[PDB]
């Protein structure tokens, strides 16, 4: 395949997996909780 | 005796695959029914810049890099910008913004057929062009390869001598865009 | 804790009886309350309102706008 | 078939539309990305540069209705309070 | 001449002329002010 | 006759007429961008209709006159 597009998925798996380390490392708390 | 035409794959100068502008279609078409759907303008905003994006690729994914950097530069770099600033700064009650879209169903509908059937003839065979399937077939050519020049110094080499009545008017637009605009929003002094 | 569990999913199928030989609040001097007098308390921090879900405006109160200008010229 | 497609988003959002003047605002650029995108597509299959052209004084002109239209919409909103249509 | 065959051109100016006002009530029903629904 | 069927088929009947299809006519008018840009949609659509299936001219007499009775008639 071309250079461009094996480099932007490369980012791609970066970025997904720096969610993956918070979503499954990071606690999780479920309790997520007018003018002109 | 052996078939004479001989068809094999490309090892390495080979391109792209077709698959992806039935892709990039798919997504535009559905990013551009979610911005006439949604009910937020903000959402709505945020699907054209989607939209934007994915005919910015398609151009680009078939050699028009200069314009589809230029759609990248100008539509979804300044123009959806001026469009949220004024988005996020109007008080916009989302419900005073929605109608009742159920009744203009039928009407989408017949609306739909008689375009759609009409605009479609007008259209040329090269456009339409995409069981035995027609291939497009290209060679290489020597005295039209000596200097060639990218899609933007063609652009440049005629867009500022043999039409350049072109560029005077439309310096002129975008110089009646900055006074008119101007004067109907400051307050002078 | 995934809220569902092999011995958690038994208990839904039972219904709270009640046993006839037991004290209860009234014993201790206590009154129950119900849970619907306290829905609006335990639940109002989880309460998305912000001025988008607002209702459609009166005709009274469009005209009060029109006694403001709603945007800043010289700024 | 794209560009005819994307055309119809851009009517479909007028027959849609009964309260959203900004809308009516976006769905007019929807109109102009489909005409500019057919021009550009035709342009390539005809080896011609005009075309490419025509389409770079399209993205010129659009932007500019932009302005015009978002600075009128402001003027408007100025006095109203309100892009709302009663209805 | 040639005859021509009545019961059938009448069709047609039936479902030509009558296809045009089933556009029509498309708007009203479009410019209806409350939710009266794609079937009113 | 004079007093009568001449004026009622005539200038009385004929004003009486107009003003009552000139008042639903500018029923119309209600300065909705939203509503104006439909009436453009469907003054384009019928013109491509008109100028693409070849429809017989007398078609389309028949429709504008069909349509100034409705006018005619109020509620
Ligand atoms: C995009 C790639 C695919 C997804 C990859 C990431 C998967 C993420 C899900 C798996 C990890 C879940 O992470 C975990 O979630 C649960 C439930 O919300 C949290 O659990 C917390 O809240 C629950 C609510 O029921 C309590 O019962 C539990 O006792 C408490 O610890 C944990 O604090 C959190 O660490
Ligand atoms: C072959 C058919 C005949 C061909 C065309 C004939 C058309 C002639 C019809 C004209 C109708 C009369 O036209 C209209 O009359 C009324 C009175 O009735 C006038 O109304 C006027 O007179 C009334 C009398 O009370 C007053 O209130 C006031 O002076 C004024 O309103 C209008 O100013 C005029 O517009
Ligand atoms: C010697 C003959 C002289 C002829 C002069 C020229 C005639 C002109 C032709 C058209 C005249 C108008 O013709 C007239 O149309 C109006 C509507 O516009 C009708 O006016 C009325 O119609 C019905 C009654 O029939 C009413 O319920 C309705 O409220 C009213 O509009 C008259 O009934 C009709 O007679």
């Amino acid at each position: 395949m071309s250079a461009m597009s094996i480099y932007i998925i490369f980012v791609s798996i970066i970025a997904i997996l720096f969610l993956a380390i918070d979503l499954i490392f990071a606690p999780h708390n479920p309790y997520k909780e007018q003018s002109r | 005796s052996q078939i004479s035409l001989l068809l094999l794959k490309e090892i390495y100068t080979n391109g792209s695959t077709h698959i992806m502008l039935d892709i990039l279609s798919v997504l535009a078409v559905i990013s551009g029914i979610c911005v006439i759907i949604s009910k937020n303008p903000i959402v709505s905003v945020l699907h054209l810049i989607g939209l934007f994006a994915y005919v910015s690729f398609y151009l680009i994914l078939i050699g028009l890099n200069f314009v589809g950097l230029s759609y990248l530069i100008v539509y979804i770099g300044a123009v959806s910008i001026l469009f949220l600033f004024i988005l996020m700064l109007i008080n916009i009650r989302t419900s005073e913004l929605q109608s009742n879209t159920s009744n203009s169903i039928p009407l989408t509908i017949l609306v739909g057929i008689i375009i759609s059937s009409f605009l479609f003839k007008m259209l040329p065979y090269g456009v339409i062009i995409s069981k035995n399937d027609l291939f497009f077939i290209t060679s290489k050519i020597w005295d039209g390869a000596l200097a060639e020049n990218n899609h933007i110094s063609s652009i440049g080499n005629i867009m500022y001598t043999n039409y350049n009545v072109w560029l005077i008017l439309a310096s002129f637009i975008l110089l009646l865009a900055m006074v008119g605009a101007i004067v109907i929003t400051i307050k002078p002094r | 804790d995934t809220g569902l569990s092999r011995d958690q999913v038994e208990r839904e199928f039972h219904d709270q009886v009640i046993d006839p030989t037991a004290k209860t609040f009234k014993d201790l001097g206590m009154e129950p309350t119900d849970i619907s007098k306290w829905t609006y308390h335990y639940l109002l921090p989880y309460r998305p309102s912000t001025y988008y879900d607002l209702p459609p405006s009166t005709e009274k109160e469009m005209r009060e706008e029109r006694k403001y200008l709603h945007v800043l010229d010289d700024q | 078939n794209i560009t005819l497609i994307l055309f119809l988003i851009g009517i479909l959002g007028f027959v849609l539309n009964r309260k959203n003047i900004i809308l009516m605002l976006i769905s007019i650029e929807i109109m102009l990305l489909s005409i500019t995108f057919l021009i550009l597509l035709s342009s390539l299959n005809m080896d011609d540069i005009i075309g490419q052209t025509y389409a770079i004084y399209i993205i010129v002109v659009a932007g500019a209705e932009s302005a015009i239209g978002l600075g009128i919409l402001v003027a408007f909103y100025r006095l109203r309070g309100s892009i709302a249509i009663e209805y | 001449y040639h005859p021509k065959d009545a019961v059938h051109l009448g069709l047609k100016g039936a479902a030509v002329v009558g296809g045009i006002g089933l556009l029509f009530a498309a708007v009203r029903t479009s410019l209806a002010r409350k939710n009266v629904g794609p079937w009113a | 006759l004079d007093k009568g069927s001449i004026e009622l088929f005539g200038p009385y009947g004929l004003e009486r007429g107009l003003v009552k299809l000139s008042k639903n006519i500018s029923s119309l008018s209600t300065s909705h961008v939203t509503t104006y840009a439909l009436y453009i949609l469907v003054g384009f659509i019928l013109y491509l209709i008109y100028n693409n299936l070849l429809l017989d001219y007398s078609y389309l007499l028949l429709i504008i006159i069909l349509l100034l009775l409705l006018m005619m008639i109020g509620e």
